[PDB]
């Protein structure tokens, strides 16, 4: 779900800060108190592990509420979606909004076992 | 170190581990446990306590509310049996299990209380020798196993927590010869509380009683008989025994003496009331109280019919003295700071607001809306029966009513308000007004039954209350029983 | 102008009730019931007798009200006599109840002036002892009642009717709740130590209860401002004159809502948005403002919303909405309500309007379904409780793993609705029949 | 009612709707407010334009869609709650309170009563507005945990 | 020995008292007997009730005996409360048992059932010596 999938992320986020370099709660506001709580800017990567088995309901509602997170200027986020089907098969698992949010800033990389033999 | 979640409010009792069996090196290096300063029972009050300035006047009827209070004329042989066999136990030096059963109020409690009472009195005149006695009530537990915890502390002084207490007690009741020992005594009320699912503290409860150094008479209050039957093992119930004590509900006779014995003194008897203020002293006007016996006769044969329960029918007595004393200090205008007679009309009164009920004149002081609600699901229950009816259904069915009745007069009235709430500027709308306010209302209510589902259409909603008490409140109403 | 300030200051705080004590208003119908309660806090403050009593009306029917007027009128005289422990259903759970009587009693007892400190054993068994010149009444005020009166083991109300019953410390126990049935809820030893005093609270019976209620709210018997006189006459004016505006209103609350906080809170906007004296008179003697906050508050029903949707959404609801009628379970998908819209498109334009394709009808369909006019098939929704919500959380559910081309949904509105509410010159209105 | 209210291009009636009910008086300030609205509709728009209007008032932001559950909820009102308190009056000495040591509802309540009594040598009563934007957008939503917000204020103490 | 020595060898009868004090002794119709025709008629409404839709709460049971004694327009109904008071009776007497159970409807909540222990051979010899009032049978 998720509550799993943002208590996962925000445990990461901590250990990887704490572990460069108090207690939180593992939800988004750590992202929003990130500059207080360790000085510096924050770039996440989300690398999506095997996305053609993920339930696409509960990516959809974990980008969308990932999206909060664009108005605190001191955080950025990169996304990577690992497709093994197509593009267009995950296009019509997701809401027509989410397409148009992941539209404004998307690339393609296209790397098979045999990508040009 | 970063944690996964945090325990913050973690409140742990200084309680050690160790059991009673580790306490000396051998059964023989155990002293004399009654010859030591914290075994056998060997501070918040006056927080609830401040000084009174004023001077409060009791009436001539707040003795008798207050002799009324549940703070023995009617169990001789329960309190025979259950005393001769406590006897018998403690002055032989063996251990046993008494059980008694009984609907509530019917002096199971206080007969035990009382029998304890008129051991430790007799073990003070060094007839029987001493023994200790513990007060176990498994409804004032936390925990079930606590009881582990309370019984070990009442005997020993330690504090262990309850896999220790219970280990301490078994070695106790099993290992420790009878000569170091005292008897102990262990009421445990409300059984039932105490009955979980793997059974094992009635076992070691009721196994303690078969051990022949345990010098331990556990006395059992339950509310049925056959809860050793019901929900126990044979392993239990074969140690609880064939013999047990049922108190039955009391008959009519028996409250009218239990009611007469607290108001012996007060009955027929004087009281100077001071007329400025109203405050009465027992034996500047003379006035004689009086309870009617034809008062306490019926009330003691509706609760002897009811339950024979003696805390139902001292309240109703108390409930008719506050009648007619709320009758007497409005009619002198007395306050707080020749004849008075509580009658068999403040005992009518008292008995009838129990039985009275409020359903049916709750729902005839409803708006009209929602009455037109009940009026409509009853109307889709005699159509079709199925006593569930989905809330689309309802929504049509009181679109048609209102099309149906347009003629009438307050209906041609009512339409406007129903769709448009009076307004020109409003449309015309798919419920009518307030009718999620009406359908949460008798929701509240206990009134309704609604099935959890998101389609409010097909969303399914019972009548919680009989249907002809709906029906008799809907014939009430003079709009709904002319359409 | 300031007295207009002040008039208006003080209407908004009759309307809130947030008077002093000796001013609070108490509507005639309501008297009964309060004297009835008045007793009984008199009976445990001051005589130092044991009660226990429950509340019984509906929501906003003032029982926290009376209440908390019944011991505002006793912390003026005795403050010393009693202490205050107050109780939620929704927000205590049958462990922290016990943590919560007991940092409320340490907290009162240092005001008049551990209990809470350790294990929840031993928090327990110390309430146990200090509960089971004169006496302090402890009073407990406890809200939701019927939550603690489970069908599973009733503890904390066994507990407290023997606190009430055999204990010498005076405790006065005040339940509430909305359950007409409430002593079929107890169980037989906590129905036998409760006294069985029920006191239900009263509901309006007629119209001059509300408009009397509405008297005492609206009149101002204080000399506040320049302006009470002035007001005083026009609201009686108002309320005397069986046409008026006011009237209208009142009686259309009495016949719908029967609700006294219901007509506040129009009322409220209507005396804060006055800017003087002259508009505040206007403004009660038409009652217009009482038309657009009643229009507001309809706005975002399924009514409202659709007269929002646009013409592309109106077709595709109108072609889910006639195969759902045709539908034998009321079920359908977006093949067959997109197959139906162009059927619809292909018979009007043989008789010109853009037919949208179907990877265009996604966003309309995903836009219908997010304004709640279609929901998902047999779907349960929000669940009564964070228990059974956990539970559906940890589970997928087939809706969720299947095309979204196929998944079944049921209308909210059905079609026969659609022709009530969409106007006679709107050009899809002839599919509305079958 | 002493309160700017905001032009706000249509939405003329909910901006003065917002000036009926959100004042600096707390008893002429309703204890429970609710803005309803689907996506798109300007509540959050017209809430901002009117506390940015009238800088005296004190409000508090939460977003609960950032939340999920109920427990971090809980522990953002005190959290927030804390700190707005500490910079609107930074010169009254508070005994800082941990906001993970909120676990249950009564836990929030006891937590904003110790933080509520360190306050008591103000002179006005105050209100201190905190704004849910998007209570229904919480992932975790069960029909039950609204009930404990709007029961909330009346086992906060009275005369704070 | 301890009934011997309440009432005071120790004969063969006191065996046969001891069997008799700690065995219940059902008895129906002697419960039945102590009751009144209103009684009777209230428990006989509720078991046909039982009968006829096997997982009935009180105010189906109360339903059923109203629209019963309406249909013989004899001995003229009471109200709900008090058919709840009778019930309490016959669950005094040892005839009737209430409990809270849940329903196996679409709106599945708590509510009281009702429910008997008492033999039917017995319930129908002894209100068919009644031989007044029939049809509740
Ligand atoms: N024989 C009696 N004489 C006088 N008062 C009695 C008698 N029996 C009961 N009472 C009164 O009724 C109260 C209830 O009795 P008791 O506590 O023993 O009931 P119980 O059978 O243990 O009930 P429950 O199962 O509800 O605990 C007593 O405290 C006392 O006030
Ligand atoms: N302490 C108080 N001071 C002023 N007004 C109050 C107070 N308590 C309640 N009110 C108001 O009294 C009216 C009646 O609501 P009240 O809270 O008394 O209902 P209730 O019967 O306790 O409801 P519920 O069953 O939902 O708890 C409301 O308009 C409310 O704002
Ligand atoms: N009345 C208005 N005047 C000017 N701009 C407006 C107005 N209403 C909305 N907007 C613009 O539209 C944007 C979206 O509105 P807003 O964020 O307030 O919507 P919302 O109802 O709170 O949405 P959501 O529920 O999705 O959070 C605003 O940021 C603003 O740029
Ligand atoms: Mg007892
Ligand atoms: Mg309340
Ligand atoms: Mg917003």
């Amino acid at each position: 779900n998720v509550r799993m999938m943002l208590r996962r992320s925000m445990y990461k986020l901590y250990s990887a800060a704490d572990a460069e370099e108090n207690d939180v709660s593992y939800d988004l506001s750590l992202v929003e108190n990130f500059k207080r709580l360790f000085g510096k800017d924050l770039a996440m990567v989300f690398n999506f592990k095997d996305v053609d088995s993920i339930n696409f309901n509960t990516l959809d509602n974990f980008i969308i509420l990932l999206k909060s997170a664009f108005k605190y200027d001191h955080v950025k986020i990169s996304l990577i979606f690992n497709i093994n089907t197509n593009l267009s098969n995950i296009e019509k698992n997701l809401r027509q909004s989410t397409i148009r949010l992941l539209k404004r800033n998307y690339h393609k990389l296209d790397v098979s076992s045999n990508k040009g033999f | 170190v970063i944690r996964k979640f945090t325990k913050k409010n973690v409140a742990r009792a200084k309680k050690k581990y160790t059991p009673f069996s580790k306490r000396f090196k051998s059964i023989a290096a155990i002293p004399d446990l009654t010859s030591l300063p914290e075994f056998y029972g060997n501070r918040f009050e006056n927080k609830l306590k401040t000084t009174q300035k004023h001077q409060i006047v009791e009436t001539i009827f707040s003795k008798v509310k207050k002799q009324l209070n549940s703070s023995l004329p009617a169990r001789e042989n329960e309190f025979a049996s259950i005393y001769l066999s406590a006897y018998s136990a403690i002055e032989s030096d063996s251990a046993t299990t008494i059980y008694v059963a009984g609907t509530p109020g019917v002096g199971k409690t206080l007969t035990v209380r009382e029998v304890v009472k008129e051991l430790l009195s007799s073990s003070a005149q060094r007839e029987i020798p001493d023994f200790l006695y513990v007060e176990i009530n498994g409804l004032k537990m936390v925990k079930p196993t606590d009881c582990y915890e309370t019984l070990w502390n009442k005997v020993s002084g330690e504090r262990l927590t309850w896999a220790a207490s219970m280990e301490s007690l078994e070695f106790y009741f099993k290992r420790v010869p009878k000569n170091k020992k005292k008897t102990i005594v262990v009421l445990l009320d409300e059984l039932d509380a105490m009955v979980t699912k793997s059974q094992d503290i009635m076992y070691n409860f009721f196994n303690w009683t078969t051990y022949e150094n345990a010098k331990l008479i556990v006395i059992a209050v339950a509310n049925t008989m056959d809860l050793p039957e019901r929900q126990l093992g044979n392993k239990i119930t074969s140690r609880i025994g064939f013999t047990r004590i049922m108190f039955t509900g009391y008959t009519h006779e028996e409250l009218k003496n239990i009611i007469d014995l607290r108001l012996k003194g007060l009955n027929d008897s004087f009281f100077y009331v001071d007329t400025k203020t109203g405050n009465a002293i027992l034996i500047v006007r003379k006035v004689r109280l009086r309870m009617s016996a034809d008062a306490i006769e019926i009330a003691s044969r509706k609760v002897a019919s009811v339950s024979g329960d003696a805390r139902r029918a001292l309240k109703v007595c108390k409930r008719a003295a506050e009648i007619a004393e709320k009758h007497y200090m409005a009619k002198h205008g007395y306050g707080y700071d020749g004849v008075q007679t509580v009658h068999i009309t403040h005992v009518m009164k008292a008995l009838n607001e129990t039985l009275n009920s409020h359903v049916i004149t709750f729902m005839t002081r409803l708006s009209f809306t929602a009455k037109l609600f009940i009026y409509a699901l009853l109307n889709l229950m005699k159509k079709n029966g199925s006593q569930e009816q989905e809330l689309g259904d309802i929504v049509d069915e009181i679109k048609l009513l209102i099309e149906v009745n347009g003629s009438n007069k307050f209906v041609m009235e009512i339409a406007k308000t129903l769709f448009q709430q009076g307004s020109d500027n409003i449309s015309e709308q798919l419920r009518i007004i307030s009718w999620d306010f009406v359908l949460n209302q008798l929701l509240d209510a206990g009134i309704l039954f609604k099935q959890t589902m998101k389609n409010d259409r097909i969303c399914c909603v019972k009548l919680n209350i009989s249907v002809e008490e709906a029906k008799r409140a809907m014939n009430e109403d003079e709009t709904l029983r002319n359409l | 102008d300031p007295g207009f300030g002040s008039l208006q200051r003080r209407l908004l705080q009759q309307l809130y009730g947030t008077l002093p004590t000796d001013e609070k208003i108490i509507f005639t119908y309501l008297q009964d019931c309060q004297q009835e309660i008045d007793r009984i806090i008199k009976q445990s403050i001051i005589q130092k007798e044991s009660h226990s009593v429950i509340l019984v009306g509906p929501r906003q029917s003032y029982k926290t009200y009376l209440l908390d007027y019944e011991l505002s009128l006793l912390q003026q005289s005795y403050k010393e006599q009693f202490i205050t422990i107050r109780l939620n259903g929704f927000i205590h759970s049958e462990q922290t109840a016990i943590n919560g009587i007991a940092t409320q009693l340490e907290q009162q007892l240092q005001k008049i002036h551990t209990i809470s400190s350790g294990s929840l054993t031993e928090v327990f068994e110390k309430i146990l002892l200090l509960l089971d010149i004169t006496k302090i009444t402890v009073v407990f005020i406890f809200d939701e009642i019927d939550t603690f009166a489970g069908p599973v083991r009733q503890t904390l109300l066994y507990n407290l009717f023997d606190m009430v019953e055999h204990s010498r410390v005076p405790v006065c126990i005040f339940g509430c709740t909305t359950k007409l049935n409430i002593l079929e809820y107890l169980e037989k030893r906590v129905k036998s130590r409760f006294s069985q005093r029920v006191i239900y609270m009263p509901q309006i019976q007629n119209l001059d209860d509300m408009v009397d209620a509405v008297r005492n709210l609206l009149t101002v018997r204080s000399e506040i401002s320049p302006w009470v006189s002035q007001w005083n006459e026009t609201l009686e004016k108002e309320l005397s004159d069986p046409r008026s505006n006011l009237n209208r209103h009142i009686r259309m609350n009495f016949e719908t809502f029967r609700s006294l906080p219901t007509l506040k809170n129009s009322i409220i906007p209507l005396v804060a948005t006055s800017k003087n004296f002259g508009s505040l008179c206007t403004a009660i003697k038409s009652c217009s403002f009482l038309d657009i906050y009643n229009k507001n508050q309809l706005s975002n029903n399924l009514t409202g919303r659709l007269q929002s949707l646009s013409d592309l959404e109106l077709a595709i609801l109108i072609s889910a909405a006639r195969v759902a009628l045709r539908a034998k379970d009321g079920s359908f998908n977006f093949n067959l309500a997109y197959a139906e819209y162009e059927k619809m498109i292909k018979a009007i334009n043989s008789r010109t309007i853009k037919l949208w394709l179907k990877k265009d009808v996604k966003n309309v369909w995903e836009n219908l379904v997010q304004l709640d006019f279609f929901t998902e098939k047999s779907a349960v929704g929000l669940r009564d409780n964070a228990t059974a919500a956990f539970y559906a959380s940890n589970y997928q559910f087939q809706g969720t793993m299947i095309p979204f081309d196929l998944r079944s949904y049921q209308m909210q509105i059905i079609l026969q609705e659609l022709r009530r509410i969409i106007p006679k010159s709107n050009m899809y209105y002839s599919w509305t029949q079958l | 009612m002493n309160v700017t209210t905001p032009e706000v291009a249509f939405r003329e009636y909910q901006t003065n709707c917002l000036a009926s009910y959100i004042s600096a008086d707390p008893d002429i300030t309703p204890s429970n407010l609710i803005l309803q609205g689907y996506s798109g509709t300007g509540k959050t728009y017209t809430l901002k334009k009117y506390f940015n209007a009238n800088p005296n008032l004190h409000a508090v932001w939460l977003e609960p869609v950032e939340l999920v559950s109920w427990k971090p909820l809980l522990q953002a009102i005190a959290r927030t709650v804390q700190y707005k308190l500490k910079t609107l009056y930074p010169n009254i000495p508070t005994t800082d309170y941990d906001p993970l040591q909120v676990e249950e509802p009564f836990l929030l309540v006891k937590t904003l009563h110790n933080i509520f009594v360190q306050y008591e040598s103000l002179q006005e009563k105050t209100c201190l507005f905190l704004i849910l934007d998007g209570f229904d957008s919480l992932q975790d939503l069960d029909a039950a945990l609204f009930n404990k917000y709007i029961k909330l204020n009346e086992l906060l103490p009275k005369d704070s | 020995i301890e009934i011997y020595e309440l009432e005071k060898k120790i004969g063969l009868n006191y065996i046969a008292k001891v069997f008799s004090k700690f065995v219940n002794n059902n008895s129906t119709r002697t419960r039945i007997a102590k009751l009144n025709i209103q009684q009777k008629l209230i428990l006989c409404t509720i078991i046909q009730s039982l009968k006829l839709n096997s997982d009935a709460t009180i105010d189906e049971s109360f339903d059923h005996y109203i629209k019963a004694i309406t249909k013989t327009d004899t001995l003229a109904p009471l109200q709900r409360n008090e058919f709840l008071e009778i019930c309490t009776i016959l669950e005094t007497c040892g005839l009737v048992s209430i409990k809270k159970t849940k329903c196996k409807g679409k709106t599945k909540r708590f509510v009281d059932k009702i429910d008997v222990d008492l033999d039917m051979r017995e319930f129908y010899d002894e209100m068919t010596k009644i031989s007044i009032l029939k049809p509740f049978l």
